[PDB]
């Protein structure tokens, strides 16, 4: 531990954190691996997701550089405020930060060549703005930039290292709505007024799983839609009954389409939930002006009725079916 | 690297961080511009939007002149901290963040002319004062004010880099708008006049207007379909009073529920919005609707149906089926190209 | 004392763990769960309230004195090698600073240290809602070193790993809790091979509640519509409406009932029950649609078998419900 | 109905200082932007200045440091002290207020105008 | 500004912050005035209201006093944390910040004379406890109690620096909800049990907009009390109808109040708007009474019926516009 | 004010902050006197409670005395950290803040004698254990503990200024409850023990009273008149069936909605609480009279009503006029006298 002293002791005297490594020479390239904890909440309403990763950064550091110790020093976090890091910022984050209990999550490590390992666990909160005009059969692309923000690419360089497998840990995510289908890595640069720099791209291609939405809002509104097919067999004379049943199917009708909003931001288009509950909404409502041309006819223009009846009890089950048909092919 | 080590050492040495450059000489002159990432969503309770911006600010410091092989020196955020930097406060932001993950979202480079570079990634909260007397169909001009805190304008003004209407860019990928749309932003410089005295204040306005397609969806349809049902009735036999009843009583509980739920939206002005007319109308005429048949249940003298005398159609069954149609019709057109 | 303080931080490198090229080093923990939190489904999380306590042994931290041991509050705390323990399934977890740190250090003669600090963690414990709400769950809280591999920490139980309080004055009000293990593993990583302590606490569901809220009104509107069998034939707007007004009931009943539950796609067992009583509702508005029209234009006994077979199916169907969840 | 109803002056000598005044009713601007316009004979409205609710002045470049606009939002007014005045400044001035929708510089983004008090600089 | 330099150095050598000016000698008079930039939010159910504003304090402290320069140094706000300030709080105040960006928002404006202008830009939600009987017709009181922790009358004294022109702002202030009719500017002593404190109180006394409130819940009261007298225009053998619009104003007028009592806190007391309710539910639940009273005699007691109907035709709306003029009057 | 520099010069030269006074010599007492400025609101659903505190401690070190112009100095707040402070912490506390706005607010006084005041500004949220089986008529004695974290009770004590019950005091003014009211606390100490040793524990109970006022105007009266509605239909003639059912229909599904939302103000805990009986009865009640009619119906010849031969008024109403007005009385004096 006296040589071990001695060797850290002698690395930062001296050391300025102001300069990257080779400052005046060419970028270093910084190697990027991320290993995702788990993906905690992805909100429609708020458009973002929440992420918590373990992010590690590589790069080599001359001046960081020891020998006579055969061992990969795996410093105190404390240190981390003693060295230059990249200055990696997420662009698409909202709120972020650091896990610090027992002590901030962040780790040091030192190799015999120079090279710096800094692993940060990161809970961060990143915007995603969803297309939401196939909602609830949507497939979702959330991406992660990650981009440094003082140094252009004449001063650094960013690689996921390790190629492909430089994300690791997807496989295990289990979204409660959604389901991970792939993701990819792009790494590129970004033109701004101040000059190029590296971009690295992590991007996940949600799929929302339509279980849940059968359950809670499609198969009611396919039973309401056929319990106002049940006046269909009511005596014409039954004013009281089937405009009383009549009229509580477009209540609910209204009432399911209304209070499904509440979960979802006000985006000024129709999804595919809302184009159904809106179909299923016309048939019900033309099931109880099914009725009022009845009533209609029976009465205003007593001085044929069960013609109309027996009609409606085919048309109005075939045509909901054949909607239901060409509505799930569209969107399936 | 001890050749770039000896010019900071130099430049940090015998210098006050506590003193703008120039002070008591001349004015000190601040070129700003505004990079907007993003445009974030826009609250109509809190009467708040977010922004997502590069502020980035330049000046000329003489105190940081240097010779050496590298004519900008792109060094790090720490130095910031190191070098007096303007005071840069809105004068709107409720609460901002200068976000630093995972390290201070900020860029310094200094010119061997003495010229700094001073950009830095803030997500601000500013207030917008919102008219909501044509709501849905409104529109807002959403300020962004900044301003030296400290500094006065004789010691301190802002200025715009490049033309006034080039110096803030939108990035046409980041827009976190869903109900609004940005139609443009109007770039000015003002004056504002406190206890303390005059300070420069840099203005953008950002022209937001509201998209009605949401409203229309949720709000407009269930009232028109409600007064459409509750004229349902006017084609049902006079004979069926429990039908009609219902008939009249659903929709105006309904319409009681819709007129209480579309306020949800906004805080408690003490206005009317054009949305609440509206409402009130389809309140008018669904309220109306029972009228009229409490009317024709006033002279229905028979109780029996048709298959002895029977009951006539009712005479204000007959023009309630075309007046009450044809009158929310003519309300229809005058209500939206009145807004529209 | 002052002396003693002077002479081990002097030297001290807080950089470098204990015996950095020797060993790993060896790392006792003990707990103490003031309290366990609400268990929230809808984020699949539970809070905490620990006395974490970790002992090593610091051959710097060796003094020769008459008072054997040095107590310290959390001043001491900083200037000193402490391990970078952190809890792997944790969300968000807070130390505690009112009035003070609440942190303790105590150092031996010998060199052992004791470092104990109240934490308060939002741990992530993954649930499996099938079977609710008779579901049962044994909650983890995994910790390790977040920077030093098993050849250089290691972390140990002791002989009183984990101690509960009264399990009174927890905040678990749907669970109950039951059970309480302690184990050990190595997992693989990127940067190397990290020894993992995971605590597992046992929490069993509590069905009371859901029974007020859910099951109970439930079951009485499928009562409800029974009693549109016993009602006269004939009295068309009397039964219609109250079947219709059981299924539009049902349906904002099955609403409430999945607002406890994130938007899972498997159906729990809840959900089973309502679909089930959604059934019947349903069953009886087609029963006296279909009586009716045969009627207006043996079967015309539908009434009659109605006021049998349906108070008896719910209850064959109770049978297989409460006894395939409840026990098997 | 919103009334803006301009006193102050309408003859002056060369030289001297003015101060045009405009009296709000039926409204209160304290939210809105209230701000003076002049349109001299045989020409188009030339923004003078504007006051926000944060009591920002905006100037016109031509009468920049020598106009004054002032308000007194409790008294739902705005006056502006005309300063080193010149023949070239006989015209029309008006008063304005509205919201300030693409404008803050534009006669268009105001709702509310005034009557329109004739100023008239002599030599 | 070498010069300047070597001024301001002087000033904070040898400066002890811990000792406020005039350590052992007469009470440091510190004014304050208050520039409100905003009132954000008045809630009823966290009973506080947020404020923003620009507050300052001001006082002479002799070791900051610097001849030969003629300006009023204006220093970088972090040259606060160099000099003596008043320990100033706020005691109704619950969560409070100084905004941070782009930096601290602080300004240190040295005089010559040694005046210190010290001005913060702060953010305080601050408890405000209402009384609720009159809601919503009521004017609230919410204050702004600020004072000195450490310091007793002894060693520091507060005033308004101008007098009753204080506080500016206030009509630029534009609360959607309230009205702020008047503010008020006191000082006083507070005596605790570690001795006698300096205190300013600030005092709005906002009135509450009835416009927003007659809308949403009066009107709808109000035609749904209506609509209950349509069934005294109705045949009394129609029990299908009578019943059925009798009841579904009962369930109104309870349903109507489950959407205002969520929005308030439990209060234990009854509000103005209760008493409305209560007034509109007894009229409906008095209306469905009058069919049952009706039905009973023609039916329970039938081996004058019309006289009730056309009695309770004028009896019930004049009743009712009675029972308004009654409350509106007390409560206005 | 040189002299007074000197003094503090003096006092923190060589001070230790890591030693606690009389370190080997003696046992550290520590007097503790709460100032409740506000006693804040009650969260049932996190079983928690909010208190404004002056948290003011005292104790004597005898490396402070000092011999100078003034007998007690009041220091800025920023001495604390240079000294030695008790390591206390509330047992129950949840998550308390230390109020910093303007600056820390605290206080640090210095008698010449050595002992220390020092108090701070706190929002103690502590963790209030409640029984809701009497809820709402119910009444809680909310604890707040604290002691020494680090030092066991053979290094640090406590003990309460004055006496037990007058080192406890709320403010007059100082009461932000809604729903409950505060009849007093009880003071007391103890010890206890724990894996590391005995420690000194600071107790204080205060004794809330929930009011019944808000539950009675929301929950009881809406099943009172729920139940009377019930027995509206007991009066209408047995012809009326369709009007009848919608009474028993309406009724049950409004005991229902009532039934939910009641426990929508209480954590979701697993038995019943006294308000769920009274639903539960309630509920009985209505659902009774539906049972009652189905009776009525069942017994009915006739679909036709009297104005040939007519239907008799049923026996069973005559006696559900009477018997069920008679027995939810009953029930009320029961249930009232029971727990009032
Ligand atoms: C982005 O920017 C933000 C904003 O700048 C960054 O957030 C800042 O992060 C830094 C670094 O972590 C923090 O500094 C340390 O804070 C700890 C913790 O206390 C602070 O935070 C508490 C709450 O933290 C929780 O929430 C925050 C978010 O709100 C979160 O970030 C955090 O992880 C956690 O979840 C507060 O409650 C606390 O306030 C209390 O204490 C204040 C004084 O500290 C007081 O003013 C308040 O009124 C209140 O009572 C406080 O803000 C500190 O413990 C720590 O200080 C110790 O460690 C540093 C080195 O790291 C050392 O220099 C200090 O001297 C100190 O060490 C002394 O004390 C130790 C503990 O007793 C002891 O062990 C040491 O031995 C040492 O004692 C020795 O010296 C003293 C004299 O100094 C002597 O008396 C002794 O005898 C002995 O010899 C740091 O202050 C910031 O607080 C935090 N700020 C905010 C607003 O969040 C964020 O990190 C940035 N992110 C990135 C990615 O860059
Ligand atoms: C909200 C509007 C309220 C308007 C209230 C208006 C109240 C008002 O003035 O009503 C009178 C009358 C009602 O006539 P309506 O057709 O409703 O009723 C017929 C009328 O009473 C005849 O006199 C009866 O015949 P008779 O006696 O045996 O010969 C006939 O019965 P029968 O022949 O089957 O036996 C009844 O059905 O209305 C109008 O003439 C048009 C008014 C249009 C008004 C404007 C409508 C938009
Ligand atoms: C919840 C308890 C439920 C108990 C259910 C008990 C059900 C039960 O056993 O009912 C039988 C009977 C029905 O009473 P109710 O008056 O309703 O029925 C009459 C009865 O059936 C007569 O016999 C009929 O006349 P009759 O035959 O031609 O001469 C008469 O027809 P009409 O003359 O109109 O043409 C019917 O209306 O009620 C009792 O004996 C007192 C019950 C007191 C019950 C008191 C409950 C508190
Ligand atoms: C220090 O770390 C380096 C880098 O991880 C280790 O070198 C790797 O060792 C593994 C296992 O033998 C090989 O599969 C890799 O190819 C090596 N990479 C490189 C770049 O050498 C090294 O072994 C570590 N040192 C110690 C003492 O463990
Ligand atoms: C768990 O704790 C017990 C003591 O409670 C101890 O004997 C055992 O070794 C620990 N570890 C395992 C894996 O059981
Ligand atoms: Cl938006
Ligand atoms: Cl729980
Ligand atoms: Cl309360």
């Amino acid at each position: 531990m006296s040589f071990v002293k001695e060797t850290v002791d002698k690395l930062l005297k001296g050391y300025d954190i102001r300069l990257r490594p080779d400052f005046g020479g060419p970028p270093v390239c910084v190697g990027m691996n991320i290993d995702i904890a788990s993906i905690d909440m992805v909100s429609e309403v708020n458009m973002d997701y929440t992420l918590t990763m373990y992010f590690q950064q590589y790069w080599r550091d001359k001046r960081l550089a020891y020998s006579g110790i055969p061992l990969n020093l795996t410093l105190d976090n404390r240190v981390a405020d003693q060295l230059w890091v990249p200055d990696t910022y997420f662009l698409n984050d909202k709120k972020s930060f650091v896990h610090g209990v027992t002590v901030k999550n962040r780790m040091i490590r030192l190799h015999p060549d120079g090279t710096v390992l800094y692993g940060l666990r990161i809970t961060t909160t990143a915007a995603c703005m969803m297309d939401l005009r196939r909602y609830p059969l949507d497939e979702q692309n959330c991406t992660l930039e990650i981009e440094s923000y003082g140094y252009t690419t004449d001063d650094i360089e960013f690689y996921w290292r390790g190629g492909d497998k430089a994300v690791t840990g997807v496989e295990r995510i289990e979204l409660p709505q959604f389901s991970i289908v792939e993701h990819r890595l792009v790494s590129r640069n970004v033109v701004f007024a101040t000059g190029a720099y590296p971009r690295l791209s992590l991007s996940f291609r949600l799929k929302r799983n339509i279980g849940y939405f059968i359950l809670q809002t499609y198969m009611p509104s396919i039973l309401i839609t056929i319990l106002s097919w049940v006046s269909f067999w009511i005596n014409y004379d039954a004013s009281a009954a089937r405009v009383a049943l009549g009229i509580t199917t477009v209540l609910t009708m209204t009432t399911i389409n209304t209070h499904l909003r509440e979960t979802l931001p006000k985006i000024p288009y129709v999804k595919a939930i809302d184009m159904y509950l809106m179909g299923c909404f016309v048939f019900v409502f033309l099931a109880l002006l099914e009725y009022a041309f009845v009533n209609y006819i029976f009465f205003g223009r007593g001085p044929d009725v069960n013609a109309i009846d027996r009609w409606s009890r085919i048309v109005f089950p075939f045509t909901f079916s054949l909607f239901n048909l060409v509505y799930w092919l569209y969107y399936v | 690297t001890t050749v770039f080590t000896r010019i900071l050492d130099r430049l940090l040495d015998g210098y006050d961080n506590r003193l703008r450059p120039g002070l008591g000489e001349r004015v000190t002159e601040v070129k700003t511009d505004i990079f907007v990432t993003s445009f974030g969503p826009v609250s109509d309770h809190d009467m708040e939007y977010t922004i997502d911006v590069f502020f980035r600010q330049s000046w000329k410091d003489e105190r940081l002149k240097f010779k050496g092989p590298m004519t900008v020196l792109r060094l790090n955020n720490l130095m910031a901290s190191k070098i007096w930097t303007p005071d840069t406060f809105f004068h709107n932001g409720k609460k901002s963040v200068a976000h630093n993950m995972t390290m201070p979202n900020k860029l310094l480079r200094i010119t061997e002319d003495g010229t700094l570079l001073y950009t830095m990634r803030l997500t601000v909260r500013a207030e917008c004062p919102m008219h909501l007397e044509d709501f849905p169909m409104d529109a807002h001009a959403c300020p962004l004010k900044f301003g030296s805190y400290a500094y006065t304008r004789a010691e301190v003004v802002y200025e715009w880099t490049r033309e006034p209407a080039r110096s803030v860019v939108v990035a046409e990928d980041g827009s976190r708008l869903n109900q609004y749309d940005l139609l443009g932003q109007t770039v000015d410089s003002g004056i504002v006049q406190s206890s303390t005295g005059e300070y420069v204040v840099m203005t953008t306005h950002f022209h937001l207007k509201r998209k009605i397609g949401y409203f229309v969806i949720q709000t407009y349809l269930p009232c028109i379909m409600t007064v459409i049902l509750s004229q349902v009735s006017f084609w049902l036999n006079r004979e069926s009073v429990p039908a009609r009843t219902v008939f009249g009583v659903t929709t105006v509980l309904t319409m009681t529920t819709l007129s209480i739920s579309a306020r949800n939206s906004l805080p408690k002005v003490a206005y009317a919005t054009a949305m609440d007319w509206f409402i009130a109308v389809c309140y008018a005429f669904v309220f109306s609707a029972l009228i009229e048949f409490a009317t024709v249940n006033y002279f229905t003298k028979r109780g029996y149906a048709w298959d002895k005398t029977f009951n006539s159609v009712s005479k204000i069954d007959r023009l309630s089926r075309i007046a009450f149609p044809l009158l929310f019709g003519i309300f229809n057109l005058v209500y939206w190209a009145t807004y529209l | 004392v002052t002396v003693i303080l002077n002479n081990l931080l002097e030297g001290y490198d807080n950089k470098l763990r204990p015996d950095i090229g020797v060993k790993p080093t060896l790392i006792h923990t003990d707990m103490y769960v003031n309290s366990i939190g609400p268990v929230n489904a809808i984020n699949m999380e539970y809070t905490i309230d620990i006395f974490f306590a970790q002992t090593w042994y610091d051959r710097r931290l060796k003094f020769n004195s008459t008072i054997k041991v040095l107590r310290l509050n959390s001043n001491m705390v900083g200037k000193i090698w402490i391990p970078d323990t952190f809890f792997r399934n944790s969300k968000k977890a807070d130390a505690h600073w009112i009035t003070t740190p609440n942190r303790m250090l105590r150092i031996w003669n010998d060199g052992r240290v004791l470092y104990t600090l109240r934490l308060t963690i939002d741990a992530e414990c993954q649930l499996q809602l099938h079977n609710f709400p008779m579901d049962e769950h044994s909650c983890p809280l995994e910790f390790s070193s977040y920077g030093y591999p098993r050849e250089e920490i290691v972390y140990q139980w002791k002989r009183s790993s984990v101690e509960v309080g009264d399990t009174r004055s927890w905040r678990l009000y749907q669970f109950s809790f039951v059970g309480l293990r302690n184990t050990t593993e190595v997992v693989k990583t990127t940067s190397g091979d990290y020894v993992v302590m995971s605590v597992y606490f046992d929490l069993s569901r509590r069905m009371g509640y859901f029974t007020i809220q859910t099951y109970i009104p439930c079951t009485l509107i499928v009562v409800l519509s029974w009693v549109s069998f016993w009602i006269n034939k004939d009295a068309v707007p009397a039964r219609t409406s109250l079947g219709i007004t059981t299924v539009l009931t049902m349906t904002t009943l099955s609403t409430i009932a999945r607002k406890s539950l994130p938007k899972v796609s498997y159906v729990t067992a809840m959900d089973l029950f309502v679909s089930v009583c959604f059934i019947f509702v349903f069953s009886a508005l087609v029963e006296y649609g279909t009586l009716h029209y045969f009627v207006s234009n043996r079967i015309a006994k539908m009434d009659s078998y109605a006021r049998i077979f349906f108070p008896t199916a719910f209850c064959l169907f109770n049978l297989v419900y409460w006894v395939s969840y409840l026990y098997l | 109905q919103v009334q803006l109803q301009e006193s102050g002056g309408g003859l002056v000598q060369k030289y001297g200082s003015l101060r045009v005044s405009c009296a709000a009713s039926g409204r209160t601007f304290t939210t809105y932007i209230m701000a003076w316009f002049r349109q001299a004979p045989g020409k188009e409205r030339e923004f003078l200045a504007a006051m926000d609710q944060g009591r920002i002045q905006y100037y016109g470049d031509s009468v920049r440091g020598r106009f004054t606009i002032s308000r007194d939002y409790a008294k739902n007014s705005v006056d502006l002290q005309l300063d080193g005045l010149r023949p070239e400044d006989t015209a029309v001035y008006y008063c304005a207020a509205g919201a300030g929708f693409w404008g803050l510089r534009t006669a268009s983004s105001y709702h509310y105008w005034g009557q329109g008090t004739q100023v008239t600089v002599s030599s």
